[PDB]
């Protein structure tokens, strides 16, 4: 099988500049590369075949270039529904095979999180089951490190977690934290935190509530 | 290389027929059997199978080796016609319809 | 206008088969191929094979030769893929995209919106919704249900900004996600909030209230 290796995975761009990703192919494929781009929950959208082919309709600030087994994309001016997800194929040879993506995101100014703790429902805890919510919302680079604590001891086991797409408002991201834990075992604690850190301060934001 | 023989194994098709740019048809193979280096036997015949029509483009063609693939441009004629592939039982043949542009 | 049309979602018990359609519409249809693709949620895409207009041209992805069978209808220009012996890691959305293979053919230049398929030997569930109290942050908790897609609004539909409703888990043949939303702390407790939850596979839609606890 022919290995195709999009680089890079992922990154940030701000509108109106020039964007490159490439897509390498373990063996030359004789310009049959195709390329397309995926919204969240949507089908592909094709921009490019042949290696150079614009699309019909597809917008010109979009182009390919490339031969043997190297291939670039290019976005001439980044607008702001080009965010999203970038695939490329090669049809050359059987059987048909994709690179893994390169996932492309919008810049903007660092934002702090906004850090908000829900101890169990009562609904919930007539149930055999508790779970303990916290939502860092609105942030921004994504790098983030979250650790909860039940009476200063550091919990790991138990714990989901969730994340958004870069919000379509503000272009931040937000993240879920869910602590499950049984009735019985929820009941011998009294403190629970949600403790967030990032780049935006060398202090921890620290909420947590007590359950008296 | 020594002794030029056709080829007695299994062929499949590595991609998908498609017509070029100049009135051709490319069909690109993959060599699954053995005694190779030899000859893809290869030839292009009429709707009902019978008859040898259009012709084959490319020098003769070699599957070098076990696994290898082949890249043969051919000119069918225009209507129905079947690219046979190989030889026996295992041969591929494959249905084109040339149409006039 | 160029467009292809897939059936429905499909939901399943591992064991079954499925038989997934495409019409196509505004082209010469057999002057070009059509291609199956899998795409495993988070995944990249995957091939599945080709149908070639003329005798049975058929291709596979030795990945899915025991697992695939594509087939055409030139007459009523719709394509098919049946998938056997389904398992959970036959789970994910199929698309269905063209390609022309004449001197003047487009290459995967068409898609079809896809065709969500689920195995699994799980029941239908209703969810159970929780509400989640202490500008403030509020939210709910949507626990233990099967069928993934739950809608989520906020007094219904009345909150559309600061919402933020988080993908959904599954941890053991069931699902569970939350969902926030961000007012001004004054509208808060007096102005009414409420999380309502609609389930499709239920047919059930239920609402749960935020009062302080
Ligand atoms: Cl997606
Ligand atoms: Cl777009
Ligand atoms: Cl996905
Ligand atoms: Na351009
Ligand atoms: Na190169
Ligand atoms: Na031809
Ligand atoms: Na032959
Ligand atoms: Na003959
Ligand atoms: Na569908
Ligand atoms: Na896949
Ligand atoms: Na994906």
């Amino acid at each position: 099988d022919i290995k195709m290796t999009q680089s890079p995975s992922s990154m940030y761009a701000s509108l109106g500049e020039r964007v490159t990703i490439t897509c390498k192919a373990s063996q030359g494929i004789n310009s049959d590369l195709s390329w397309f781009q995926q919204k969240p929950g949507k089908s592909p959208k094709t921009l490019i075949y042949r290696a150079n082919r614009l699309v019909d309709g597809v917008p010109s600030r979009f182009s390919g270039s490339g031969s043997g087994q190297d291939y670039s994309l290019t976005i001439s001016s980044l607008e702001y529904e080009d965010m999203g997800i970038y695939y490329c194929l090669q049809y050359d040879e059987f059987p048909l095979t994709f690179g893994a993506g390169t996932k492309l995101e919008l810049k903007r100014a660092d934002a702090a999180p906004t850090v908000s703790i829900f101890p169990p429902s009562s609904e919930q805890l007539t149930s055999g089951g508790a779970s303990v919510v916290c939502f860092l919302n609105n942030f921004y680079p994504k790098d983030i490190n979250v650790k909860w604590k039940i009476d200063g001891s550091e919990r790991q086991n138990g714990v989901l977690n969730s994340w958004t797409d870069q919000d379509s408002k503000d272009s931040t991201y937000s993240m879920s934290s869910t602590l499950t834990l049984t009735k019985d075992e929820y009941e011998r604690h009294n403190s629970y935190t949600c403790e967030a850190t990032h780049k935006t301060s060398t202090s921890p934001i620290v909420k947590s509530f007590n359950r008296n | 290389v020594e002794f030029k023989r056709m080829c007695s194994g299994k062929f499949s098709i590595d991609k998908e027929m498609a017509e070029t740019q100049h009135g051709t048809t490319v069909v690109k193979v993959k060599y699954e059997g053995a005694g190779a280096p030899c000859k893809v036997p290869i030839e292009i015949r009429d709707v009902n199978k019978e008859k040898v029509v259009g012709r084959i483009i490319s020098s003769t063609p070699f599957a070098e080796y076990t696994n290898s693939v082949t890249n043969i441009e051919l000119e069918p004629p225009f209507g129905d016609s079947y690219i046979v592939i190989g030889v026996g039982d295992s041969a591929l043949t494959l249905h084109w319809f040339r149409k006039h542009h | 206008e160029v467009q292809l049309q897939q059936s429905g979602p499909e939901l399943v018990k591992p064991g079954a088969s499925v038989k997934i359609s495409c019409k196509a519409s505004g082209y010469t249809f057999t002057d070009y191929n059509m291609h199956w693709v899998k795409q495993s949620h988070g995944k990249s895409l995957e091939w599945v094979g080709y149908t070639y207009p003329y005798n049975g041209g058929i291709g596979y992805n030795q990945k899915f030769k025991s697992k695939a069978t594509l087939t055409l209808d030139n007459s009523s220009r719709t394509a098919y893929m049946e998938l056997r012996s389904l398992t959970s890691e036959d789970s994910a959305v199929y698309y269905c995209v063209r390609r022309g293979y004449r001197y003047d053919g487009a290459h995967f230049d068409y898609w079809g919106q896809g065709t969500t398929l689920t195995v699994s030997s799980a029941k239908t569930t209703a969810p159970s919704v929780y509400p989640l109290a202490p500008s403030v942050t509020l939210g709910c908790l949507v626990k233990g249900y099967f069928p993934e897609p739950v809608t989520l609004t906020w007094n219904s539909g009345s909150l559309s900004a600061g919402v933020h409703t988080f993908p959904a888990v599954l941890q053991s043949d069931l699902y569970t996600l939350s969902s926030s939303v961000t007012v001004t702390s004054s509208t808060w407790p007096s102005q009414t909030i409420t999380c309502n939850v609609a389930h499709p596979a239920s047919s059930t839609k239920v609402d749960k209230k935020i009062e302080p606890r």
